[PDB]
């Protein structure tokens, strides 16, 4: 006890580092919609 | 079971003596262990492997790994088996190796001894125990017995072979340690790398160690049951198994044994060491030994003190070695000889005397009727005892013939008719004879044995038929120092108590021309009287043991006026008639009763002490029948016997107070040293007569013949040693006779006149064959007249010789003779270098040659100055003494020697004068020697004054000022804390931060210390008589009033109650501090009740010290107001005029009463002034001045008071102090030690138990501790013997230049607390080590930079019901206990107690500590810690804020002690059972002990765990939990949590392994720029954001620097509140202003977790939350659904701080948060737009938001305190969130978290280490991360989950931690 723990979590750690700086792509926001023909409500 | 070890099964009981009795006739055959091997290189491999594993073990277990707990017994017990491997290898040398017979088992050649003990420990469980091994010699001896030394050696032998088995059971286990390390090395490595072909050439690789069992315990254990497991590694292991016959669960059983079999051999070995070492041997050899059964029958053999016996039995091997003869066959013939040769004796009716042949004048029939061949060393001495005092002289004349050949040879280029050569030489070789007797003496004492006498063994005290009186012949013209007298008498009877023994005083009052001055028998009355009370205090059987005589001075001639007959001579004679009776004696009517019988006297003398059971030791070697003279008929001389015997005197250390450099130079062999028994005398063990000195013990009717028939007239000083020529004088050497030494040199010069005086009016008695002398006693007169005549001769010597050439070459003679002078006391020192011819090869024994060297060279510097002195001296003595009887006529200063000496000089220069006329090239060497000697005088007086010493210190003035007002100050404990209230006892402890409480425990050491310190307090003049008297009834009043086990004390009691707090265990040790305590109070009461008239008057110096504590205190008066500072300079102008008044008062030497009146009239105006500037200015401070002031007026009326008593009417105050002084005494001497004696293992029991009557189990084996103290009481009330005090403790440890005592858990008190209460000398051990560990402690101080101080302490941790605990601290250095140098404490008081050696240094640290808050209102607190584990933020030391009892008591008597000079040392001493008990204590120190084997100290100190994450983006999460007991929260690595408050959470939150996005959050929005980003990292982590996260306890940080800007965040948990807060800190770095926006966000659900995660709609709609008036506080709580639901009312609030006053902004609704399609990574509050619309009410979606913007400045920073509360209720949540928008409000909570978060910390078992072990098992056993589930395979074929029901688990809200035993 208190020896396995810190042995196993050096045992398992260590790809995913490139995805940490990319942040957020912003949001995105549309024209609205086309209100076409053909629709009872 | 087996291992490397020795084991042969068990044999139990009854089966040891049949096997040993087989043995005896068949044996050999095998054994268990054993192989062919050389004794000496075994024992050295031994101790080789014991210090590499031990170093190997000292190196490891500490950096952090598992121990066997095999080991720790060789850790924590290193000194047992560092002793052990020792006396082995010093008790066998290349010859008692080799004597004794040889079994040969096996084909090797064995001795018998170690053979039969190599099946002790192999057929037992490797436990010694004396029942077995005496039933196995028994079984052994059954048909073959053995010899003396074989079974003497039978304890090293088995120490051998177990510390043989422990080396290779220590080996074994550090082998399979590092297999097993090794093991999981490369098990971790195969698991690292998935790979599989890798493995193959690892496990090919580590093929070479696989066949040890101890390999694949931990690796097939590892393999089946872990995390990843494999399936190729078992593959090969399993079948690698398989193969050989192995399998796998003979392995599997294999580690079950061969470990616990380890943990119980050790611990057997262990046990059995220390059996070995405790148990006594003497005792089981007398009971086992066939050779004392015959013995002890028909023969007194069993009663002849052990030492004789020890004598007896070596004879007996002596003689059955060389002769060939047996042992038993040897004594049964020596016994039938004894039994043929008829009893003649009185005595000896029955039994046999078999001395007679052994030891007495029969040797030499036995030894020639057995066939005995003497040894030639034993045919030399006997020869040269035939040859008589000739061989005695034989070489002395030869040496220096051979010196006067060689100086004449050299000197034989002279010129002149050689007229004078030869009489030159023969005044000359006086040094040369000195030098050949020294070496004689140094050459029998390396080769002659010493001889020791032979006596009974009164273990009952002194028989009948056998009565001794003590008289000490000295006068009683002592007005007062008859009281001196007495008290000697007293200590002597106290030495000696047991046994028909009588004591009395013979007088011959001073020297005047008439008869009778008919005065002094009113004189003598008081006298009379005197001892008459003393027979009241000891008055026993109806026997009195006390006597007077007085002589009546008959005129005889003239100038020593009438002695009566003769001097003392004649009163000892005229005794020697009136104890065999005569009527007509010339002594006094009245003080003429004698004791009847009394046939043996002992003289001793005045300043002599009595030894402890000496006499009594004398009295039975005097009756023992070898040593009774028979007195010879033709002549009183007695041929054969003893008439006269003389105990050996060696000088004590130091004469109290006078200890001057004066006695450290002319003796150095000063104490007792208990290793040596008998000191090697030439004359005695060469010729077997001694020299009387008039102090020993003697009968009466030989005696009186021989000294009544043969002397005439004329007898003076020298007179006893011709009693030595008419009797047989011997010198015991055996019994030690300590004597003062005198400091001034007058007194020498005065000794050595009357000594000289003596020796020469013998002339007649050695030129005249007529009369009687001895042929050896010529030679003792002819030695004493040569010793007499030496420095005349060198004078003479070396004035003719720089008188009659003296050209250049006698340049070189005044070079030689000086060094003849050196060779006198080196040779001596040649004793103490030779290694015995380098038999053994030594350990590390130090040399400390540079002492004894300077010693020398001072002696030699001393001697030489003084030549003329003393030649002048005995020239003047010589000539008074010849013309008396050979011509028929029969303090100061420089200038008083100057006048009384006036010789030296003038005789030097008119020596000088008349040698340098004469070829006028004798100057250049005369000059030196005569301006040296014409200043002797200078060199004499300088000498003659008392040099510094234990006591008086040169402290000037200044520093014992401030140690006075330092002790004032410390008294205020005991002045506030003593009361009427039933108590009149201290309390233990006093709290003064967390809301003070008065402790209601006391124990007998703080009674007694606080006795004592009243007692000092009186002393220092602080409080009135009266007071004092009323504090001492009230104590004793409630000591008598107390519950007592048989006078002892249960330690603690109550206060109030006065009754025991937990069980009634009774403390030995306190018991006799409070005993000591008691026993010097009383003694003090006695010393001002018999004369109180002086004492009432008072020091008169405690004003002047509180005077003085104003002067210092109004320094720290901060006088800034608006009137600047009137009344300070009033204030200071009327202290100094009242401190100069004082001062003149004090110059005033009549004491003028109107003096203190205008004194008393100035303080109580200082104080009008005082209470007028206080209640001004209301302060903090001011009120410590006023009642500063207030005391100083009160200690100036108690002054007053004690000037006003009447001193007329004080028989009721004497007869009050001396019921005092009784009372206290009976209550001292009412102990009994004898029930807590273990006569067992001898020491004391811990305690005393009063449930089952039992005793404790442990005891006190040092000599480094308190307990000496207790002791000595031990031995003063005579409750134990004395060998009690030598089987304990005296272990020296090399440090520095010197050794010093080894001490458990050695701080300073141990060698502190006996000598605050006794007295110490320089010379001794005890202030040796105490000076040592002073240095030490200063030196590890400054190694470490904090002050020393490291004692008993209370270290800066807490506990439920706050007392801040309480344990001992020590260095590592001095300690012999693990676990020192990780706390590091220091303790002011320390340095008050250790400043008796260093009062420089004392007070220089104690102003270091000063200078930190190290200070309170009652003085000085408990201690400082320096610790990092226990000191919070950046500071550097905690000041623990604790009060004391015993230690202020402490305090005050070091510093009683050292301003008084000790008074306390001597107030203690001054009862006679101290005196009696003091010559145990003096002893000597050592020099050539066998010392032991032992910034790393700045990095041993433990260090808290500070767990910091790089970057908490890319590694794997961390998380820490937070609790206020009734409030926890959860924080990541990446900013995520919860918060829980009893059960229900707060904060909604999933365990998403791959999202990890819930929680409260911080935002972070540029305006300018528009970007935003959050504190933590995680949601939005914009480019850049150098971060970094630390978990430590309590607190937890986020920081992080985006480039110019850096924010932290720390997290917090408040304190007796349920809050949680985030200090959001923003610093700029660049020079221009920014703006910027904080925003929180956190979802309220109140909810028990599984409520809200079953149906969430329910939880978000029964949510009420609103804002209140002045916006910034968020409330929420579930709207009332029944009569069951708490409520649980919560909180936010912002709490905004370096700013200015804007409005808030808050949003409840998370539909117009998110934006109803994104997520938390992209929100639409963060927009350009829709900024908090503020909508608030019954929102579905309820979240807590606010927003504030900041426009941080350039270069500073700006903090925001978010808060979050949560109550049980409504009505109680305005106190929580007023107590923290006040400003700041982040420290006060701070601080008591971190001690809370302490307290729970401590509460537990739990270290820093172990919390963060913990804390990582709870990351992996609450998210779903598993890294350390069960095995793929094995989690595919199980976890049904309703099968656990059956083991009555809920297993529905469980993370259910596993765990196999
Ligand atoms: O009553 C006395 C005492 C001392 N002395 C002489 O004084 C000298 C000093 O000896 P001291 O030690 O005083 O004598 P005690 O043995 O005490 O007698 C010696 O020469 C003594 O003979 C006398 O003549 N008469
Ligand atoms: O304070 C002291 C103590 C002792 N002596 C001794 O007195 C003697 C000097 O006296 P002196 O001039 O010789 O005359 P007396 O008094 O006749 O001589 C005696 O002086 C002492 C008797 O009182 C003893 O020492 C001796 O019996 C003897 O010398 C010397 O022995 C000194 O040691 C002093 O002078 N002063
Ligand atoms: O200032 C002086 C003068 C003399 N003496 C002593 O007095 C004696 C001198 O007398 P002296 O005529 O030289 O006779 P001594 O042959 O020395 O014999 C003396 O011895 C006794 C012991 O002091 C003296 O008292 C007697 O006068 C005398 O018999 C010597 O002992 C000197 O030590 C002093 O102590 N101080």
């Amino acid at each position: 006890i208190v020896d396995q723990i810190n042995r196993a979590v050096s045992l398992f750690a260590a790809s995913d580092a490139a995805q940490a700086r990319l942040p957020v792509p912003a949001f995105p926001v549309a024209e609205p919609v086309e209100d076409a023909g053909d629709l009872d409500f | 079971d087996h291992n490397d070890s020795i084991r042969a099964s068990y044999m139990t009981i009854e089966e040891l003596h049949d096997a040993g009795a087989a043995l005896s006739r068949d044996g050999a055959d095998s054994l268990p262990g054993f192989m062919e091997f050389d004794f000496f290189e075994r024992h050295r491999e031994n101790e080789k492997e014991i210090l590499r594993v031990y170093r190997t073990t000292a190196v490891d277990a500490e950096n952090g790994a598992t121990i066997t707990p095999a080991a720790e017994w060789l850790l924590d017990n290193h000194y047992v088996i560092e002793e052990a491997i020792q006396e082995v290898r010093r008790d066998f040398p290349r010859k008692f190796y080799r004597q004794l017979p040889t079994m040969t088992v096996g084909g090797v050649t064995i001795p018998r001894v170690m053979a039969l003990g190599w099946l002790y420990v192999a057929h037992t469980h490797s436990t010694v125990s004396r029942e077995n091994m005496t039933a196995l010699v028994d079984g052994y001896q059954t048909s073959q017995t053995l010899q003396i030394g074989e079974l003497w050696a039978l304890p090293s032998i088995i120490r051998f072979v177990l510390i043989e088995n422990l080396r290779r059971i220590s080996i074994r286990v550090e082998r399979s340690r590092r297999m097993r390390q090794k093991a999981n090395e490369v098990v971790d490595e195969i698991i690292r790398l998935n790979d599989a072909e890798a493995s193959a050439a690892l496990l090919k690789q580590v093929d070479s160690l696989v066949d040890d069992p101890t390999f694949a315990t931990q690796f097939l254990y590892r393999l089946r049951n872990g995390s990843q497991t494999s399936g190729f590694a078992v593959a090969w292991l399993e079948e690698r198994l398989h193969a050989a016959g192995t399998d796998a669960e003979n392995v599997m059983m294999s580690e079950h044994n061969r470990l616990a079999s380890g943990n119980v051999t050790m611990g057997n070995i262990v046990k059995s060491l220390r059996e070995i070492d405790d148990t006594e041997w003497s005792v089981w050899f007398e009971e086992v030994s066939h050779i004392d059964k015959v013995l002890r029958e028909e023969t007194d053999y069993e009663i002849l003190d052990f030492g004789s016996r020890n004598t007896y039995r070596n004879t007996i091997e002596l003689l059955a070695r060389r002769s060939p003869r047996t042992e038993v066959e040897v004594a049964r013939a020596a016994v039938e000889m004894a039994r043929s040769d008829l009893p003649a004796g009185a005595d000896e009716n029955h039994r046999v005397n078999v001395g007679s042949v052994l030891v007495g004048q029969r040797r030499f029939e036995l030894e020639k009727a057995l066939g005995y061949r003497p040894l030639a060393s034993q045919h030399i001495v006997r020869s040269m005892r035939k040859f008589n005092w000739l061989a005695i002289a034989a070489p002395v004349l030869l040496i220096t013939a051979v010196a006067m050949l060689a100086v004449g040879w050299f000197l034989a280029k002279a010129g002149m008719p050689w007229y004078v050569v030869t009489a030159f030489l023969l005044m000359f070789a006086l040094p040369a004879s000195e030098g050949a007797t020294g070496l004689f003496n140094t050459l029998v004492t390396f080769f002659v044995k010493p001889f020791r006498l032979v006596g009974y063994e009164f273990k009952n005290g002194i028989p009948e038929d056998a009565r001794t009186l003590v008289a000490v012949p000295c006068m009683l013209t002592s007005r007062d120092s008859v009281d001196e007298m007495m008290r000697n008498i007293e200590v002597h009877y106290l030495a000696n108590p047991h046994g028909e023994i009588y004591f009395s005083l013979v007088s011959d009052w001073r020297d005047a021309p008439y008869e009778q001055s008919d005065e002094d028998l009113e004189i003598l009355d008081y006298a009379k009287r005197e001892l008459a009370a003393l027979n009241s205090r000891y008055a026993f059987d109806g026997k009195t043991r006390f006597y007077l005589l007085h002589r009546r001075r008959i005129y005889n001639s003239a100038e020593e006026c009438w002695m009566g007959w003769e001097r003392k001579r004649g009163k000892l004679h005229e005794l020697n008639m009136l104890l065999r009776g005569d009527k007509d004696t010339t002594f006094l009517g009245g003080s003429n009763i004698v004791p009847a019988d009394v046939k043996y006297v002992m003289t001793l003398d005045a300043d002599t002490r009595l030894m402890r059971d000496a006499v009594t030791k004398l009295v039975g070697k005097m009756h023992h029948p070898i040593n009774r003279p028979k007195i010879d008929p033709v002549s009183g001389r007695v041929v054969e016997g003893y008439g006269l015997l003389q105990p050996r005197v060696t000088p004590s250390l130091t004469t109290g107070k006078d200890a001057s450099v004066f006695q450290r130079v002319f003796s150095i062999n000063r104490g007792i040293d208990p290793y040596v028994f008998t000191v090697s005398d030439v004359y005695q063990d060469l010729t077997s007569e001694g020299t009387f000195t008039g102090k020993g013990l003697y009968d009466v009717d030989a005696f009186e013949a021989a000294l009544k028939g043969r002397i005439e007239e004329n007898s003076i000083l020298s007179h006893d040693l011709l009693e030595g020529s008419f009797a047989r004088c011997a010198l015991v050497t055996d019994v030690e006779l300590v004597e003062d030494f005198p400091t001034r040199y007058e007194v020498e010069v005065s000794r050595q006149h009357r000594w000289a005086r003596g020796d020469w009016q013998l002339l007649p008695f050695i030129i005249d064959r007529a009369r009687g002398v001895t042929a050896i006693g010529r030679w003792k007169m002819v030695d004493n007249l040569r010793r007499s005549l030496t420095p005349i001769a060198w004078f003479f010597a070396s004035i003719l010789g720089w008188y009659f050439m003296d050209p250049l070459g006698a340049l070189i003679w005044q070079i030689l003779l000086i060094f003849s002078l050196f060779v006198a006391p080196t040779l001596s020192l040649l004793s103490g270098l030779v290694p015995r011819s380098t038999d053994i090869v030594p350990q590390a024994h130090f040399f400390t040659i540079w002492s004894e060297i300077r010693a020398t060279n001072a002696q030699v510097a001393l001697r030489i100055v003084f030549i003329a002195d003393a030649a002048c001296m005995m020239t003047d003595a010589i000539v008074r003494s010849l013309y008396r009887l050979l011509v028929s006529h029969k303090q100061g200063s420089i200038v008083d020697y100057y006048r009384q000496m006036w010789h030296a000089p003038v005789v030097a220069m008119l020596g000088l004068l008349f040698a340098a006329l004469p070829g006028d090239n004798a100057f250049l060497i005369g000059i030196p020697f005569t301006l040296l000697w014409v200043l002797s005088p200078a060199v004499a007086w300088y000498v003659s004054q008392s040099a510094e010493t234990e006591d008086r210190l040169f402290v000037s003035e200044h520093v014992s000022f401030e140690l006075r007002k330092i002790a004032r100050r410390t008294w205020r404990y005991y002045e506030a804390f003593v009361t009427p209230q039933e108590n009149h006892l201290p309390p233990d402890n006093f709290q003064e931060t967390p809301e003070p409480i008065v402790a209601s425990r006391t124990s007998p050491t703080n009674i007694g210390v606080y006795l004592l310190s009243v007692i000092s307090a009186r002393q220092f003049g602080w409080i009135s008589f009266a007071d004092t008297l009323e504090r001492i009834e009230n104590t004793i009043q409630t000591v008598e009033k107390m519950e007592k086990h048989r006078g002892h004390l249960y330690n603690w009691y109550h206060t109030d109650t006065l009754q025991t707090l937990g069980p009634r265990y009774v403390s030995a040790v306190d018991s006799g501090n409070l005993a000591g305590h008691l026993i010097a109070v009383s003694s003090a009461c006695r010393d001002w009740a018999e004369a109180p008239s002086a004492h009432l008057q008072g020091n008169l110096d405690g004003i002047g010290d509180v005077a003085g504590i104003l002067r210092e205190t109004l320094k720290a008066l901060p006088d800034n107001r608006k009137t600047l500072r009137p009344l300070h300079r009033r204030l200071e102008e009327r202290i100094i005029g009242f401190s100069n008044a004082l001062a003149s008062v004090k110059r005033e030497h009549e004491f003028a009463s109107i003096r203190v009146i205008n004194l008393a009239v100035l303080a109580r105006d200082i104080q009008k002034l005082a209470t007028n500037v206080d209640h001004e200015v209301k302060s903090a401070q001011s009120a410590e001045v006023t009642r500063w002031a207030q005391l100083l007026v009160e200690s100036c009326e108690a002054h007053i008071s004690d000037s006003a008593i009447d001193l007329t009417n004080m028989e009721p105050l004497r007869q009050r102090l001396a019921s005092l002084r009784d009372r206290s005494r009976n209550l001292a001497f009412s102990m009994d030690f004898t029930f807590l004696y273990r006569k067992d293992r001898r020491l004391l029991s811990i305690g005393y138990r009063v449930e089952s009557k039992e005793l404790d189990e442990a005891c006190y084996d040092l000599l480094a501790s308190e307990c000496r103290l207790t002791s000595l009481f031990a031995i003063a009330k005579g409750d134990l013997p004395t060998e009690h005090w030598y089987r304990l403790g005296r272990q020296v440890v090399p440090i520095g230049a010197q050794g010093a005592l080894v001490s458990w858990s050695g701080s300073m008190f141990e060698y502190l607390m006996p000598p605050l209460v006794m007295q110490e000398r320089q010379g001794g051990i005890l202030n040796q080590t105490n000076n040592l560990i002073v240095k030490e402690q200063m030196n590890h101080g400054r190694r470490l930079g904090t002050p020393w101080g490291i004692s008993e302490a209370a270290f800066n941790a807490r506990d439920h019901n706050m007392n801040y605990q309480y344990t001992n601290f020590g260095v590592p250095t001095l300690g012999l206990k693990r676990g020192l140098g990780q706390n590091a404490v220091i303790a002011p008081y320390a340095s008050i107690l250790a400043s008796q050696y260093d009062p420089d240094g004392a007070l220089e640290n104690l102003d270091k500590l000063r200078k930190l808050g190290a200070l309170g209102q009652y003085g000085f607190h408990d201690a400082v810690d320096f610790t990092p584990t226990r000191v919070p933020d950046g500071k550097v030391c905690a000041v623990v804020y604790n009060y004391y009892a015993h230690h202020h008591g402490m305090s005050i008597a070091a510093v009683a002690n050292v301003a008084f000079d000790g008074v306390l040392r001597e107030l203690f001493h001054s009862d006679p059972v101290i005196e009696a008990a003091e010559l145990l204590l003096q002893e000597k120190a050592p020099r050539e002990v066998p010392v032991m084997s032992a910034g790393k100290e700045q990095a041993d100190l433990l260090r808290a765990e500070v767990r910091s994450i790089a970057d908490p983006a890319v590694r794997d999460r961390e998380v820490v939990f937070l609790s206020n007991g009734h409030y926890s929260t959860m924080l990541t690595s990446t900013g995520a949590g919860y918060s829980k408050w009893n059960g229900q959470a707060i904060s909604r939150w999933k365990a998403d392994p791959t999202d990890d996005r819930w929680g409260t959050f911080i935002f972070l929005r540029d305006t300018t720029n528009g970007q935003w980003w959050s504190a933590t990292a995680e949601p939005r982590v914009i480019e850049g954001e150098k971060t970094k996260t630390i978990f430590t306890d309590d607190k937890a940080e986020f920081h992080k620097t985006i480039g110019d800007l850096q924010s932290v965040v720390e997290c917090i948990v408040a304190t007796e509140h349920d809050a949680e807060g985030r200090r959001i800190t923003l610093l700029n770095v660049g020079s221009e202003d920014r703006y910027i926006e904080v925003t929180s966000y956190m979802e309220p659900v109140i909810a028990s977790e599984d409520d809200d995660n079953a149906h969430p709609l329910f939880s978000r709609m029964f949510v009420q939350t609103e804002i209140g008036r002045r916006g910034d506080v968020i409330r929420a709580w579930r709207n009332r659904r029944s009569q069951n639901e708490p409520g649980t009312v919560i909180a936010h609030l912002a709490a905004d701080n370096a700013g200015p006053s804007r409005p808030t902004e808050f949003e409840t609704d998370r539909a117009k948060f998110i934006g109803r399609g994104r997520s938390l990574r992209e929100a639409a509050a963060f927009d350009a737009g829709a900024t908090l619309s503020s909508s608030d009410g019954f929102t579905l979606d309820p979240i807590l938001s606010l927003r504030r913007t900041v426009r941080v400045p350039a270069g500073k920073k700006v903090s925001v305190i978010f808060w979050t509360i949560a109550a049980p209720s409504r009505e109680e949540v305005d106190k929580a969130i007023d107590r923290y928008r006040h400003p700041d409000a982040f420290a006060h909570e701070l601080v008591h978290a971190w001690t809370r978060t302490q307290v729970q910390m401590r509460h537990v078992g739990v270290t820093s280490q172990q919390a963060a072990a913990f804390q990582h098992l709870g990351r992996y056993l609450t998210y779903p991360d598993m890294h350390l589930r069960a095995d793929s395979e094995t989690l595919k074929t199980g976890l049904a989950s309703q099968r656990a029901l059956w083991p009555l688990a809920i297993s529905g809200d469980f993370p259910i931690f596993s765990l196999r035993i």
